[PDB]
C-alpha cells in the first residue's frame, strides 16, 4: 500500500541496526540518487533521524 | 525534529536565572501548529 503523491505516507526509523545492501541489491530499482552521501557509503554511516 | 525543554526551581517570574535543558526523545515528523493544556479537576465531569 502507497499513497499518492499529496498526502505521502511518512514513516520513521529508529533504534535498529541499518543493512542497505538488501535495498540496492532489488533489480527492478533502476532509479537510485543520493543527495549529499554517495551510495558506496550508506552502509558505514551513522544516523541522528 | 522535536524539540522540548524543562527546568524546575524555587521561586511569577523571579529575576534569577535558569537554563531550559532537554528531557525527551521524539524524532516524529508533524507539522505542529497547535497547542493545547490539560488541568485537573475534581468534580468529575
Amino acid at each position: 500500500r502507497f499513497a499518492s503523491v499529496y498526502a505521502w505516507n511518512r514513516k520513521r526509523i529508529s533504534n535498529c541496526v541499518a543493512d542497505y545492501s538488501v535495498l540496492y541489491n532489488f533489480a527492478p530499482f533502476f532509479a537510485f540518487k543520493c543527495y549529499g552521501v554517495s551510495p558506496t557509503k550508506l552502509n558505514d554511516l551513522c544516523f541522528t533521524n | 525534529y522535536f524539540k522540548i525543554y524543562s527546568k524546575h526551581t524555587p521561586i511569577d517570574l523571579p529575576q534569577g536565572f535558569s537554563a531550559l535543558e532537554p528531557l525527551v526523545d521524539l524524532p516524529i515528523g508533524i507539522n505542529i501548529t497547535r497547542f493545547q493544556t490539560l488541568l485537573a479537576l475534581h468534580r468529575s465531569y
